[PDB]
């Protein structure tokens, strides 16, 4: 029951989804061929939430991988652990979006979302009781950004009374992967603010800092980055995937962390992160787990929480622990660290505890903070977009495929209004 | 029916009590784990009786550092004590009166008083408290002075005996001993009924000549101090021809409200080999307890006068030769009494001979004497300590540790004038009275 | 309970510390791999004071080894008995201080002081009830004397109600290991006199004479020199690690040995010290232990006590003895040798007794005397500093990295003030 439909967009979505399904199959004891090989029955107790049963006791993921360029699909099909996805779900075009929001939203988007919506409707009607949607993408690319936006809009139109999470790879401030980032970032963020429910912003430079400093890795790669992101996502889902002392669901998290309809940009974090050599010199316990959780250096978004106030915080533990210790340490953290907590939201900490530890670990924890440090990211993106649009660069290639400057002005106004409201609620008494 | 509880404060109190409760468990035939293998009850005054055959002591062990309580928790007397009674802190007072009386000892006093109330309410015929504490320590001299201010308020008028450890003139460990002792005496002078003094140096000489030993560790000294403590409360737990309760010492040894500092004495103290060649009669153990080389405080009674005395015999003792021996003692001119005390002797005879612990230095005897004398000669002990305090305070040495830990410089002056008045009173009334 | 944090700065501190944890491990029966191997259960009764319990019954020392150059950490990490320290605590820079105080207190030490302080703070929270700090450094180097002072000032600003000790190695009159010794020593003492509770001063040639005429050694290397210091370092702490007849602790000593806030410079000592060949011709007993430690020949600081008077004296015995024998002789020593004891401090002797003898000995002790003869050491350093400062020799690489002439003239007036008050109390009546 409570099935979740997973949608992956662009190269980043495809790679992150591949790592995510690797982690989920390892967690549920599913062989790469697609048949159960595990030992305990607690894995089989709730497997329909992500997987889907099929004849000869096979299990097929409920994922819909789609991207305009066929290279990622060919890679995921030819590589290992590609024998279990359903080929019908493999949807692709011929020519990529070319880092163009207009091309990804108005040119290939038409047919691509027609086919994707057909597949989505079939999967949903096959589902018994739909719980929500998951979409992993990037706000910097063309196909991922534009076509994920179109998919989100169509899914919102079709299923108004449903939840969906978006895992967005936000552009970095230091080094830009693409020259025209701000246009796509602004348009995508405007559309998401319009018609999404919750969004977990994830950066790349912050992940690289985490991997180099904490994990002590010399050559951090996209494999490790996607591993970290997938671990965070699995930690998020495990609360309803597995039984526990104090269960939590996606709707519970949304209710507890979203105080206002326009404030759903969270910062994720994971604990514990330790190097291979220095893992036997630490005592795994809730005190040190929370201590590692609640420091800025262990933040997956390139925003320093010391520059803002935590509007709300959620903490999903795993493994076996003591609720007395958990609540006592939460109270201690709140009392010692009151300065950067919002005064008019008393009791601004949500805690959930599961009962199944991750593979090869005694206990872990996932932290999700709705803070006011995203204001700086939105301000930086808005400033870059303002400069680029004022000098009118790269814009005739968004105007030449349907759009106009009215859309850009509206998106910039919406972004500025959002950041102003965010600051004004940070500085409220 | 008659109940009294004992409080052990500091390392000196805990270490002494570790040997005192080894003696009570042997007199009443109590196994170390609380079970059982003049008597009809006996243990009711000290050992509270639980549902099963187990008896638990009426003791409250309290300390600030935990380095000595865990020795009791681990040692052979582990199953005896009630685990909730053993109260311990985090860090010690570090030989500081301010730390163990104003800042660190104030975070634990409320817990200690809870255990005292939970013990007094269970009993019906509570008589008084026994406090085993030192004088030169930090938590044995600053924390025990916080208990009397609180015990004397919750319980109005009850006898509060003490068994102190006076700092010796020559042998001494602490450097700030004159500071701790002066401050403690000035504060406990009003909330105490009778403070017995025992010196560490005097017992060294007693255990060296009489017992003929060469290595008298602290275990040997504590085994001898405990004999005096058990001799005082011998009439409470056993029948006798002439009983003496705890309140008898208050109205017989304290002529004035400020002069309540007797000094203990025990006899006979002989080795195992010397016991065979001695008759051990009543008429000579009385003589042995009166010689100046057997007193347990480093002061000679010859310089002073005996204000009052108290002899507590026990064992095969006849009430006739006790009178004859005492009458001879008064006639001797070595000792002398005060003019305003025509009668200065109080006797008490018990029917229980003293017991001997296995492996003890002392030998089995059938008679024993515990003499508690309130004499003027102890006034020389206050003068010596009052000189040490005035020497260091002139240069204000070590003061900065007390001032910065919750005290004012004026407190040291008040504690000095009080000891000057007490010393003056100890000789003004001990001198001849005109007309 | 009452655990302490060990901080080792400079090269001497790392070399002394590398031999210090060899003694503590042997005392508690800790294998070099880090797992308990001892037999008696009294060793493990108080192990949290120095060691830290980890996963799978592993013990990791509570040490923070830091130095500006990476040369020293190579030896301890790659050498034997380097498999038990935590790699996080290994903090080092790239370029050494170059025997400069300014390069270790303003320029290079400011880069590392924010990283070590994040490990000192982390160690305190995991600690149950902090007792104090321990620092081993040198007064002649650049990082041991410059940066070790910086750590003292910062720690004292965060834990005011704590007691810390410095096992400094004060320079020597006969030979100078570095040409600019007085500039570093004078500038460090001006800071150690304000933010330190007690300081144990140790010379180098005074350890050579002891190893020559008493230990009967011809070629004493630094391995046999740091071994002798470590025994004294482990004798102070042993009172609160093992049960004893008359216990003491770090705070208990500071009350007795420090009459005034500025007079806290001590002179340690050890006994018995006998050659391997000539240990069968002596009876190990208390009367000869006290006789050996009270002569000027057996003192680890090259200052003859006959030129001054002992203010207060400590004596931390070990082994198993009789309390009568100990207290009988310290009266005889005081009575026979009343000429060099201060008059306005009656009973200027503190005695403590433990119950666990050192490894391979029936009994031992440790002598700590706050003598006035230390005055003659500060008089010499202030003499050498004055001669160089007048000619302004070597001064222009201290002014070139932040400092100035006004700073020097205040660190020497304070030094001369201490000497004046260290002598007016020797002749005071
Ligand atoms: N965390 C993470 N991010 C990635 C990874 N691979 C790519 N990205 C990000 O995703 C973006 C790629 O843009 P996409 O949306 O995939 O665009 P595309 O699929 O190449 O097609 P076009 O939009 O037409 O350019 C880059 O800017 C990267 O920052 C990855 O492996 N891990
Ligand atoms: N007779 C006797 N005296 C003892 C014994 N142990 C300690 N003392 C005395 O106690 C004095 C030390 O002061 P204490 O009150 O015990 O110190 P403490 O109890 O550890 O409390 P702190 O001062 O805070 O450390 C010493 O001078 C000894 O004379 C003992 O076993 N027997
Ligand atoms: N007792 C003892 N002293 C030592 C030992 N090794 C070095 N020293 C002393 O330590 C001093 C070295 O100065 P340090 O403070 O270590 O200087 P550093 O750590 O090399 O850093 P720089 O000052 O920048 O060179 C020398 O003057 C020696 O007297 C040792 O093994 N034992
Ligand atoms: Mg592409
Ligand atoms: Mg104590
Ligand atoms: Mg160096």
């Amino acid at each position: 029951m409570r099935e979740i439909v997973h949608i992956q967009a662009g190269q980043c979505g495809n790679q992150i989804g591949a790592k995510f399904w690797e982690v989920i199959s390892d967690e549920h004891g599913i062989d790469p061929s697609g048949n159960y090989v595990g030992d305990s029955d607690l894995q089989l107790e709730r497997i329909s939430v992500y997987y889907n049963e099929a004849s000869s006791h096979k299990y097929v993921p409920r994922a819909i991988l789609v991207d305009l360029e066929p290279g990622t699909m060919d890679s995921v099909r030819s590589g290992a652990f590609g024998h279990l996805f359903r080929p019908d779900n493999f949807i692709f075009g011929q020519s990529g979006a070319g880092n163009n929001w207009a091309k990804g939203h108005y040119t290939e988007g038409a047919e691509l979302v027609d086919s994707v919506l057909d597949v989505v409707r079939k999967e949903c009607e096959n589902c018994d009781c739909l719980q929500g949607f998951q979409l992993t993408h990037s706000l910097g690319g063309g196909t991922g950004s534009g076509m994920g936006t179109l998919l989100i809009s169509k899914v919102r139109e079709e299923y108004p009374d449903r939840i969906m999470n978006t895992f967005s790879v936000v552009p970095s401030p230091k080094v830009s992967d693409t020259v025209v980032e701000p246009y796509n970032a602004t348009l995508s963020i405007h559309q998401l603010v319009e018609n999404t429910d919750e969004t977990y912003c994830i950066d790349n430079e912050a992940l690289y800092d985490i991997c180099f400093r904490t994990l002590k890795l010399a050559t951090p790669t996209y494999g490790d980055l996607n591993h970290l992101v997938s671990a965070t996502m699995s930690g998020v889902t495990t609360s309803l995937r597995f039984p526990g002392q104090l269960n939590a669901d996606l709707r519970k998290l949304a209710v507890n962390m979203v105080p206002f309809p326009r404030l759903h940009f969270f910062m994720p974090g994971f604990a514990p992160l330790t190097a291979r050599g220095s893992q036997q010199y630490r005592a795994l316990t809730v005190p040190e787990l929370t201590q590692q959780m609640f420091d800025a250096k262990n933040m997956m978004a390139a925003c320093d929480p010391r520059h803002g106030r935590y509007l709300t915080v959620a903490t999903v533990f795993r493994g076996r622990m003591s609720m007395k210790e958990v609540d006592e340490q939460m109270l201690a953290i709140q009392s010692k660290n009151s300065s950067y907590f919002v005064e008019w939201i008393p009791n601004n900490v949500k805690v959930a505890v599961c009962d199944i530890p991750p593979r090869g670990l005694k206990m872990s924890s996932t932290f999700i903070g709705n803070s006011t440090a995203i204001q700086e990211l939105f301000k930086r993106i808005s400033e870059q977009f303002t400069a680029m649009f004022r000098r009118k660069a790269f814009l005739h290639w968004y105007t030449g495929e349907g759009m106009d400057e009215m859309e850009f002005t509206e998106a910039e106004s919406n972004m500025n209004d959002l950041v102003s409201e965010y600051q004004q609620y940070q500085d409220a008494t | 029916m008659r109940e009294c509880i004992s409080i052990h404060v500091g390392q000196a109190g805990v270490q002494i009590g570790n040997a005192c409760w080894e003696l009570y468990c042997l007199e009443h035939g109590i196994q170390p784990d609380g079970q059982m293998p003049h008597h009809h009850d006996s243990f009711n005054t000290f050992f509270s009786e639980t549902g099963a055959g187990k008896h638990v002591p009426r003791a409250v062990f309290v300390d600030l550092e935990p380095t000595v309580i865990d020795e009791v928790r681990t040692g052979t007397y582990r199953q005896l004590f009630h685990p909730e009674q053993l109260i311990t802190g985090k860090e010690d007072a570090a030989n500081n009166y301010a730390r163990g009386h104003y800042t660190i000892g104030k975070e634990i006093i409320d817990l200690v008083l809870d255990r005292i109330r939970k013990l007094a309410d269970q009993c019906t015929g509570l008589q008084g408290f026994l406090v085993f504490h030192s004088f030169g320590g930090g938590t044995g001299s600053g924390f025990t002075s916080l208990l009397m201010e609180r015990l004397s308020v919750d319980y109005g008028k009850k006898s509060k005996l003490e068994f102190s450890i006076y700092p010796a003139p020559q042998v001494s460990t602490a450097v700030v001993e004159p500071y701790n002792s002066i401050l403690t005496t000035h504060t406990t002078l009003e909330h105490s009924d009778c403070a017995f003094m025992v010196d560490n140096e005097a017992i060294y000489d007693i255990c060296r000549r009489n017992l003929d030993i060469e290595r008298p560790t602290y275990t040997n000294l504590n085994r001898l101090i405990s004999q005096i403590v058990s001799s005082i409360t011998a009439s409470l737990r056993f029948d006798g021809a002439l009983n003496v309760d705890l309140t008898n010492f208050q109205t017989n040894l304290v002529p004035y409200p400020r002069i309540h500092f007797p000094l203990a004495t025990y006899a006979p103290v002989i080795s195992a080999e010397k016991a065979y060649h001695e008759q051990l009669s009543v008429a000579e153990i009385t003589n042995a307890c009166f010689e100046p080389a057997n007193q347990m405080v480093k002061c000679d009674p010859r310089h002073g006068k005996y204000m009052a005395c108290c002899l507590l015999y026990r064992g095969d003792v006849v009430p006739k030769d006790v009178n004859a021996a005492i009458a001879t003692i008064k006639t001797k001119r070595s000792i002398q009494f005060v003019d305003w005390c025509p009668t200065g002797f109080k006797v008490g005879i018990n029917y229980q001979p003293p017991t001997v612990v296995p492996g003890g230095d002392l030998a089995k005897v059938q008679r024993a004497v515990c003499m508690l004398s309130n004499t003027t000669a102890i006034a020389e002990a206050w003068a010596r300590l009052d000189h040490k305090f005035d020497l260091m305070y002139a240069k204000r040495a070590f003061v900065h540790w007390y001032v910065g830990e919750g005290m004012e410089e004026g407190e040291f002056s008040e504690a000095r004038e009080d000891m000057a008045a007490l010393e003056k009173d100890y000789e003004e009334v001990g001198v001849d009275s005109v007309e």
